[PDB]
């Protein structure tokens, strides 16, 4: 087909109709019949506005003006223009061609039948207000006035049509050649009396029927009428400018510095800085979960036999006994023989994790009858004062540990510079942060929240218990088996994703609760055992938690190796606004420094209220751990107080620049970022490392 | 040393510092919940805004209407939706001659475009309210039910395969004095199950007919449902909406201040050009600035009145019958009606109780027994609430659904340049949602005095600037749509990254899918080098987890790794091996769009290449590029019930459970013994029952009487 409209027409005609045609919104290539309909009418057109001129006086040696092929803003708009100045009315259908004698638009198409019922339709869908031309495969012509076209016009045009109709049954072509009225078959849209009605009631104030509507719209000039509205509008409508100053800008939230409300817990799924893994070396092989716990369990047999718990803390309303219990009938699950890890002592599961306590829902029918069945206010959460935990997580979380747990696979030869410099910034971060504890906490968090999700496959009326287990490698080489402790989940009948499955984790850990006891206001925690590291002993207690997750909530942990993208991409616009300073990569010469640049320095954090300095890998592992705990502790309070402090962020960086910037409701701006520091520890602590910088940098704009 | 990572501002700009803040574009799971408690305050606020306007009684659909088009002017800072027609009307007059004959070459197009498309048109779209069950649905068995439904009513739009017949039937369908339809209706279980009794009960659908009024049609076709999309339309909207979109999108694709629809570095150049444009003309010695606008309730504020104005001003100069084809969107918005969702969960703690109160009996018990916040909204409510559980919303927009014609409003709004013929020009950007606003004066003071004016101005037009949420600044630095610009910089402040997992088609398929998304993150949200070749490894991890095809040489062990070993081992180009047969990987930046069969032809092993690329093996049988071998298997996707009559039929009977019970027992006492393949289950016993004859006479368990017995028995069967 394509072959034949790039053979038959010239490329001039072959690129106007594909550009004309273009302008559809649709693919042009599945869909070439209507291109080549469009082709023959553009060339019979061109073809009838090519013989016959005119003069200062109309002598017949142009007469026939092309509006079809060009843009159809041009288009239109010289139509518009003709029709202005030659004093007739416009066609609403834009005309294909216009004469200069008869003073009117005409319409040109091409059929395959006989002209006459097309030429009838063509009528009454436009009336009597456009002139027509029409031309048949068949050798038939129609034309609404006889002295319009001349013999040795329609002749030309008749033996072209005849030729491609000749030409097309020679490749097959005719039979797939669609007709012309198909692309104009609705032109008759009639509204009913119900939506004619819902039409007219639904004007503005002012108007009793459409038509009057119309006709307003159609007729009236409104030009000033936004002045006249404008002028006597009150003048209480303003954005009240005002120019911002460092003065201006103060502390957000400060009631989290008030000692009166209470620290905020910790609210993490696992442990995060506290973790203790039973490290059991091994060579690589891949194994099921619970023949490593099992293993790594025999290694710490002192652990596992443990029957008499020494409780040291307990939660508001937890049963420590029931917890205890639980805790026991999962490690004899591990360290039995069967493969699966089922639970078959149910009852202490039952009852430990409230899965009975659950209210049974009645008919409505006896609820509204019924007078004591009355909604329940909601729990709106606490307000909290700073945490002193989350600066030592986000401390801890940045060093770096003797072992690592990443390895990604491998990547085909770099060869173009832009590959190069993906490598070695890819070099330069993985280095930095591959043995960070953030990306070990960070491995265990997503393998956890996977094996979580895959035990959710066909296990959902059961009880499955689960070893937070991870694989983690050292700078030796060899490799090792961690676990971090045991987790069963409970049953969730109901079958969908947004439904909270209860599971009540036990995590090891070696710090001991009484020390921040803050920290922990909804742990259970007992004592195990003790540990030998070089001869000391340590010991070792066992955090219990219930929790509630649904499956959402396990993809969104899955995701949550996400992370390391974030990171990522953060270093990466740092080096290309550092390269975009100069013209050239920094990559190198901002980590390792070059001849003429230095190791640039990032001012990480505060030591007895000094600034303090450090490396490029400090400062990607900061941003590292900031990116992992705003995962972690993601909740709406801190995605909103996020893209409000964004808001206030970009104010100061304006400020900073010089740029004068001016805020019109700098309160509305401050109670929207308020309204977010509620209870999440991560907030709170933005909030507290906000208000320090903010400060920070009050005192360091006046030198 | 305590850390403090907003230090790292000290020694980064902001815009660079904060780039990719949430690695997430879509939705978060914590998100406020939206149930009924959020859309009554969604309509709480959409009346509220709008409670000075003209309150009437539509004569159609019997609710309450609020109209505050023409309305009274605000005398406060407070959001207001009272749009005056004249200003609207003015400023689509100076877009309309700024550009000269650009509403007539869009309206021409779209119309065009209308008459050439088709219904199945509407199939591309997120879940759709199908009216015939009234719930959600996807959108291909939504315009299937209503196309059976219609078909049922004798209306055969669909017939014709043209959209305007379609619409013209749906038109047509909201006269019929009654409307008979299929719906899915329940009903218990009573057939066995093996879990302690061989019996379960369950839910089994079954198709019946129904008939609705005319009043309940109309009502049920202007319902909006609900599931940061707060609402979804059924069919009898979804055309109209498309041909008004349409329209809108090709009057702004030519409208330079609007920022849609482009994507990618597009946006980056457009922000730049803006800027430097703004930069170039400035007064010499004058100054300019530059607001980071946003609105609040963009979406409540907004009229579909003044949407009908709108079309009726840009299509002044076209068919009448396309007029009205236009105008039959807006009006039928104008009419919108809220569905409150589920509702609401009442319980009693001393009994241990709990029921759920649903939407039509909202306000069945006396007030007292709601919270606070419940209380207050029914009571506010009450006036706009129908007896069957839905609410009447004349004005608001619902989030997203004419979004290019609020950027057509928006673009409108800062086409004026000037009032009062004052010391200042104000232009910008606006994508349907946030508008970058920079404003050219001799001093700030006349500059503040120009965006006051664009604000009072905004406000005739109904769009409500966030006063809460803006900033001016000197012109250079900004930000619009999550993108912020700082004297030539661009960084992001959100950008979707790959999500874990294959694309989930098949091996070949997954590994091309997850390379093309990948170059299109690159391509359109700006991802580096560094980051994209990160990509790329965590996809290879993933799609080696999924489909147990670690590295030929690794020393992992797997059903399908013995196979692979054996392959690598045997195999002299190694590095022309496929990823998903154990081989190397090679894709980077540069060979991010071939696929890697292509890649490695030059490397495979002639007799690898023949055995992977056989022209006739038995898994391939009968976007993305990749190449057509043995990997692209399919998966047995075959599920559900069929011949549900015949099966439904045989279930009601009776005597089921007997023949699954004498089923049970022998096709179970071996885990497969079952001769399957379309025997019938009476053969396979006949066939059973007799090995087990022979093999209990063979073992001796049964005398030659019993075996002679049997063979009668079963001679009898017919299958001995």
């Amino acid at each position: 087909m394509d072959t034949f409209i790039t053979r038959n027409f010239q490329t001039t005609i072959i690129q106007k109709a594909k550009n004309t045609m273009a302008e559809f919104s649709e693919d042009p290539e599945l869909q070439p019949a209507m291109l080549f309909n469009i082709c023959v009418h553009l060339e019979v057109c061109y073809v009838i506005s090519d013989m016959n001129f005119l003069d200062e006086e109309g002598k017949a040696y142009p007469q026939y003006e092309v509006i079809e092929g060009m843009p159809r803003t041009i288009a239109w708009m010289v139509q518009r223009s003709l029709a202005q100045e030659h004093g007739i009315e416009t066609p609403k259908y834009l005309a294909d061609l216009f004469d200069y004698k008869t003073k009117r638009f005409i319409e040109v198409g091409i059929t395959k039948g006989l002209a006459d019922d097309y030429f009838w339709k063509k009528k009454e869908k436009l009336g009597n207000s456009m002139e027509l031309m029409i031309f048949s495969y068949n050798q038939d012509y129609s034309l609404s006035n006889e002295s319009s076209l001349d013999e040795e016009g329609k002749g030309r045009v008749l033996s072209r049509l005849t030729e491609l109709q000749a030409e097309l049954s020679l490749k097959n072509l005719w039979q797939v050649l669609i007709g012309e009225e198909d692309v104009e078959k609705g032109i008759d849209f009639k509204l009913g009396q119900t939506i004619s009605r819902l039409r007219d009631i639904s004007v503005p104030a002012g108007f009793s029927n459409f038509e009057g509507m119309r006709s307003y719209i159609d007729n009236i000039d409104p030009k000033g009428a936004i002045e006249r509205n404008l002028a006597r509008m009150s003048p209480l409508v303003s954005v009240t400018p005002k120019k911002l100053t460092w003065e201006d800008l103060r502390p957000i939230g400060p009631h989290i510095y008030n000692h009166e409300l209470p620290e905020v817990p910790y609210n993490a799924f696992l442990l995060m800085s506290d973790e203790l893994g039973l490290a059991n070396m091994t060579e690589g092989k891949s194994k099921k979960p619970k023949t490593l716990a099992k293993e790594c369990l025999e290694k710490y047999s002192t652990l596992r036999d443990q029957t008499d718990p020494i409780l040291i803390m307990k939660s508001e309303k937890a049963n420590e006994n029931f917890l205890w219990k639980l805790w026991r009938d999962c490690v004899n699950t591990i360290s039995n023989e069967e493969m699966s890890n089922e639970l078959q002592k149910t009852n202490y599961a039952k009852w430990a994790t409230g899965d009975g306590l659950t209210y049974q829902k009645i008919m409505k029918e006896v609820a509204i009858d019924d007078e004591t069945m009355c909604q329940e206010e909601p729990k709106i959460p606490n307000k909290c004062r700073v945490a002193a935990w989350v600066q030592t997580e986000m401390n801890l979380l940045s060093t770096l540990t003797s072992k690592r747990a990443l390895d990604l696979p491998e990547i085909g030869p770099d060869v173009a510079p832009v590959e190069h410099v993906g490598s070695e910034r890819r070099k330069y971060f993985v280095n930095e942060i591959n043995y960070c504890k953030a990306s070990t906490v960070m491995m265990k968090y997503v393998l956890f929240h996977t094996s979580l999700l895959n035990e959710s496959n066909a296990s959902m009326g059961k009880y499955k218990v689960i070893p937070i287990t991870n694989r983690v490698v050292n700078e030796k080489g060899e490799s090792f088996d961690m676990l971090y402790g045991l987790a069963v989940k409970g049953q969730s009948h109901l079958r969908g994703d947004t439904d909270v499955v209860t599971v009540v984790t036990f995590e090891f850990s070696s710090t001991d609760p009484r020390v921040d006891s803050g920290k922990w206001p909804k742990y259970t925690v007992f004592r195990i055992g003790s540990l030998f590291v070089s001869g000391r002993e340590k010991s070792v207690y066992l955090y219990c938690r219930v929790n509630g997750t649904n499956k959402i909530q396990m993809k969104w942990g899955m995701e949550a190796r996400r992370c390391l993208l974030q990171s990522m991409q953060q270093m990466e616009a740092i080096v290309e606004q550092e390269s975009s300073i100069q013209g050239y990569d920094m990559t190198k010469a901002c980590f390792k420094g070059d001849r003429v640049n230095s190791p640039k320095t990032f001012s990480i954090g505060t030591q007895e209220g000094k600034l303090v300095k450090g490396s490029f890998g400090k400062a990607l592992r900061v941003i590292f751990t900031k990116c992992l705990m705003h995962y972690v502790f993601g909740n709406a309070q801190l995605e909103g107080f996020s893209a409000e402090s964004r808001r206030l962020l970009l104010l100061i960086q304006a400020l900073k620049d010089r740029k004068g910037p001016w805020v019109f409701d700098l309160e509305g701006m401050y109670s929207g970022i308020e309204e977010c520091i509620s209870n999440n520890p991560w907030v709170i602590q933005s909030a507290y490392w906000f208000n320090e910088w903010l400060g920070f940098e009050k005192e360091g704009s006046k030198v | 040393m305590n850390i403090n990572p907003y230090f790292l501002f000290i020694d980064v700009p902001i815009q660079a510092a904060i780039s990719t803040t949430f690695p997430y574009t879509g939705v978060p799971p914590y998100s406020h919940g939206t149930g009924t408690g959020y859309t009554i305050d969604t309509v709480i606020r959409t009346h509220e805004y709008s409670n000075k306007g003209k309150q009437y009684i539509s004569d159609v659909t019997g609710c309450t209407m609020v109209d505050p088009t023409n309305g009274p002017l605000p005398e406060d800072n407070e959001p207001s939706a009272y749009a005056q027609l004249d200003c609207v009307l003015e400023a689509l007059d100076r877009m309309d001659e700024e550009h000269p004959g650009l509403f007539q070459a869009a309206s021409q197009n779209a119309m065009e475009t209308l008459m050439v498309t088709t219904v199945d048109k509407l199939t591309q779209g997120r879940q759709t309210f199908d009216w015939t069950v009234c719930r959600n649905q996807p959108a291909a068995t939504a315009l299937n039910t209503t196309i059976t439904s219609f078909r049922l009513n004798d209306l055969n739009g669909a017939d014709k395969g043209g959209l305007i017949p379609f619409c013209q039937d749906i038109i047509d369908s909201l006269d019929r004095p009654e409307m008979t339809f299929f719906s899915v209706k329940n009903i218990k279980k009573k057939l066995p199950a093996k879990n302690r009794k061989g019996f379960l009960i369950k839910r089994i659908p079954m198709k019946v007919k129904d008939k609705i009024t005319k009043v309940e049609y109309i009502k049920r076709a202007l319902s909006l449902n609900t599931m940061r999309a707060i609402a979804t339309a059924g069919i009898q909207i979804r055309g109209f909406v498309l041909v008004v979109e349409n329209l809108a999108k090709n009057i702004c694709e030519n409208l330079e201040q609007s920022g849609l629809p482009v994507g990618g570095n597009e946006k980056k150049a457009k922000l730049s050009n803006a800027v430097a444009k703004m930069l170039s003309n400035c007064p010499p010695g004058g100054i300019s600035m530059t607001v980071t606008g946003d609105n609040t309730k963009w979406n409540e504020c907004l009229n579909p009145r003044i949407f009908l104005a709108m079309t009726e001003r840009i299509t002044r100069d076209s068919p009448i019958w396309f007029r009205d084809f236009c105008s039959i969107a807006p009006v039928l918005f104008s009419n919108k009606i809220a569905r409150l969702g589920k509702g609401f969960m009442i319980t009693s703690k001393t009994k241990r109780l709990k029921a759920q109160i649903p939407c039509p009996d909202l306000f069945s018990i006396p007030l007292e027994r709601y919270n606070e916040e419940t209380r207050a909204k029914l009571k506010k409510l009450k006036p706009f609430f129908n007896e069957e559980g839905t609410a009447s919303l004349s004005p608001g927009m619902m989030m997203g659904m004419f979004n290019m014609l609020s950027t057509v409003l928006g673009v409108a709004a800062l086409g004026i340049k000037n009032i009062g013929n004052k010391e200042y020009l104000w232009d910008g950007l606006q994508s349907s949602d946030d508008f970058a606003l920079f404003v050219n004066a001799k001093d700030e003071e006349t500059c503040m005095e120009g965006i006051n004016d664009f604000y009072r101005t905004c406000k005739l037009l109904g769009i409500n600037m966030s006063k809460k949420k803006s900033y001016c600044n000197e012109t250079g630095m900004f930000e619009f749509t999550s993108m912020f610009y700082r004297d030539g910089f661009v960084s992001n402040f959100a950008m979707e990254l790959p999500s874990f997992g294959v694309a989930g088609v098949n091996e070949s398929a997954d590994m091309a899918i997850g390379m093309t998304i990948i170059k299109n993150n690159m391509i359109n949200n700006g991802m580096g080098p560094a980051t994209a070749q990160t990509a790329i490894q965590l996809f290879i991890a993933d799609y080696r987890y999924t489909y147990k095809c670690h590295r030929g040489d690794s020393k992992v062990e797997g059903k399908r790794m013995k196979i692979i070993k054996e392959l690598w081992e045997n195999t002299k180009g190694r590095d022309g091996l496929l990823v998903a047969d154990g081989g190397p990987n090679i894709y980077n930046l540069r060979n991010l769009h071939i696929p890697e069969i292509v890649l490695k032809y030059n490397l495979m092993d002639p007799e690898y290449k023949g055995r992977l690329l056989h022209p006739q093996n038995p898994f391939v049988g009968h976007d993305y590029d990749a190449v057509s071998g043995t990997h692209s298997w399919r998966t047995k996707r075959n599920r559900s019930i069929l011949n549900t009559d015949q099966r439904n039929m045989i279930l009601e009977e009776q005597c089921y459970a007997k023949c699954c019970n004498l089923f049970e027992a022998c096709f179970n006492s071996a885990s497969y013994r079952k001769p399957v393949g379309q025997h019938s289950m009476l053969e396979a016993m006949a066939h059973r029952l007799r090995m087990d004859a022979r093999l209990d006479y063979e073992s001796g368990r049964m005398s030659k009487d019993d075996f002679e017995k049997a063979m009668a028995h079963l001679g009898e069967i017919g299958y001995i």
